[PDB]
Formats: structure tokens, C-alpha cells, sequence
């Protein structure tokens, strides 16, 4: 009936808003990484530890977002 | 810490370690710090502030000059610079007479160049002279 | 060139092009380095310093 319908919509429209958040501020973050490989090389390691440290806040919320969309597609149904 | 010279064609200004230094640069002051990132820049009248050991600060004067941090060990070059109690008050105050007479006779664009040199002059003296006081 | 009040010793020794076989600093080194804008006008500048100081000297 309608209800599968609207959430499979539903799923989709939070994991297509998720996929964006979580793509473009990975994409911003690691912008300025590799710029500082750019100006020079000697801190790539922790520049890319630093990295790994604030891109998990970056993915922080658009996880509880795919979280809930993949619970929604397959549990709510 | 980390070691700073100072240099002009007339004198050495200054050179030993230091903890810590705050600079005049082209688009504004930058503060430097051990190991900082390598650079070089031109820089606009003002003055340096020399924190050394223990916290004690002197005041030196750059009326013009270039600034390098490639290495650990920095460098002034400056092609005027004036040691902070060779300067006083009553110099700046002279200066400030001469610029704000020179505002009022200049007329053109080429000597308007020329004053606003003189104005930035007597503007930094004015600026390390309250600076010395501390 | 001076070395002695009652010694001095004739040299030659070149300006241009800067030569890059003096020793190598290979202690400082970075992980960003920053030129400030208009770099050619800044280095230009000064390397016209650096020969100013070194003819006059």
C-alpha cells in the first residue's frame, strides 16, 4: 500500500541530503589537507592525523542520518 | 628558544636569542614563534617588539625594511631602523609638526607621495614612542 | 681584503649567478612555506640588497 511508497521516499531523501552534507565537507576539509602537501610535504602524516580527527565530527550527524535511512528502508518498510 | 638578528647598512641592531618577537609587515603585523612556518616579507613603518628571557621587551623602530623566517633563526634587514631610547617623545613630536605641516603644502599627487612617506615616518615614531613607555 | 693591519691578501669572488654549491642547509626544513604576495618584486628587491651590500662591503 502507500506506506511503503512514501518511505521508501522518505529514505531516500534522507540519505541523498546526508550523501551531500557529509561529501562536500569531506571535500572542503581535505581541500586544505592537500593544500598543506602543496606548501610543503614534511606534515602529510599529521596533517592527516588531524584530518582524521575533525573528519570524524564531519561524519558525526550524516551517519545517524544513513543510520536512520537504512532503518527506515529496511525495518519500517 | 630561537635566535634573532637585526641589521642596516649604518649599524647592527640587534642579535641573540629571543622567546618570542611581534613584527610589522606590508598588509598588517604578524607574530612569530619558535619553529614558525618560513617566510620572507617586505614591511611598512612601524617597530619590533623584542621579548628576550625572563620576559623583558625593548622597543626598536622600523621606518623600512624586509623580514626572513626561513630558518630557526630569523633576520630584520632594515634600511632605516633607530634603537628605542636613541629616538624620544620630543623627536616624534617633530616629526609630527613636520608631517602635518607638509599635509598642508603639498598639492600634487608626486610630492602627496613624498609627504605621505613623511607622514608614515612621524606616524611609526609616534607609535614606538608610547610603545617605549612600557 | 683586510685580514692584518700589516697583511692584506687579493680576491675574487663571484656575485652572479648566486652560487648554489655553497653547503647546503639541509637542517631547516619545513612542512609550509609561505611567500608573501607579489613574490617577485619582494625577492627581486631584495637580492638587489644582497648585491648593494656585498659590492659596497
Amino acid at each position: 500500500n502507500l506506506n511503503m511508497d512514501l518511505l521508501y521516499m522518505a529514505a531516500a531523501v534522507m540519505m541523498g541530503l546526508a550523501a551531500i552534507g557529509a561529501a562536500i565537507g569531506i571535500g572542503i576539509l581535505g581541500g586544505k589537507f592537500l593544500e598543506g602537501a602543496a606548501r610543503q610535504p614534511d606534515l602529510i602524516p599529521l596533517l592527516r592525523t588531524q584530518f582524521f580527527i575533525v573528519m570524524g565530527l564531519v561524519d558525526a550527524i550524516p551517519m545517524i542520518a544513513v543510520g536512520l535511512g537504512l532503518y527506515v528502508m529496511f525495518a519500517v518498510a | 628558544t630561537y635566535h634573532l638578528d637585526v641589521v642596516s647598512a649604518e649599524q647592527q641592531m640587534f642579535s641573540g636569542l629571543v622567546e618570542k618577537i611581534q613584527v610589522t609587515g606590508s598588509e598588517g603585523e604578524l607574530g612569530i614563534y619558535p619553529g614558525h612556518a618560513p617566510l620572507l616579507t617586505a614591511i611598512k613603518p612601524g617597530m619590533i617588539r623584542i621579548v628576550k628571557q625572563h620576559g623583558h621587551e625593548e622597543f626598536i623602530y622600523l621606518s623600512g625594511g624586509i623580514l626572513e623566517v626561513q630558518p630557526g633563526n630569523v633576520t630584520v634587514l632594515a634600511d632605516t631602523a633607530i634603537r628605542g631610547q636613541d629616538l624620544d617623545e620630543a623627536r616624534a613630536m617633530e616629526a609630527k609638526r613636520k608631517a602635518e605641516e607638509h599635509i598642508s603644502s603639498s598639492h600634487g599627487d608626486v610630492d602627496y607621495a613624498q609627504a605621505s612617506a613623511e607622514l608614515a615616518k612621524a606616524i611609526a615614531q609616534l607609535r614606538v614612542i608610547e610603545l617605549t613607555k612600557k | 681584503k683586510f685580514i692584518n693591519t700589516m697583511s692584506q691578501v687579493p680576491t675574487i669572488s663571484q656575485l652572479l649567478p648566486l652560487p648554489a654549491s655553497d653547503d647546503d642547509d639541509l637542517k631547516h626544513k619545513s612542512w609550509d612555506y609561505l611567500y608573501e604576495p607579489d613574490p617577485k618584486a619582494l625577492l627581486d628587491t631584495l637580492l638587489r640588497r644582497y648585491v648593494e651590500s656585498q659590492v659596497y662591503q
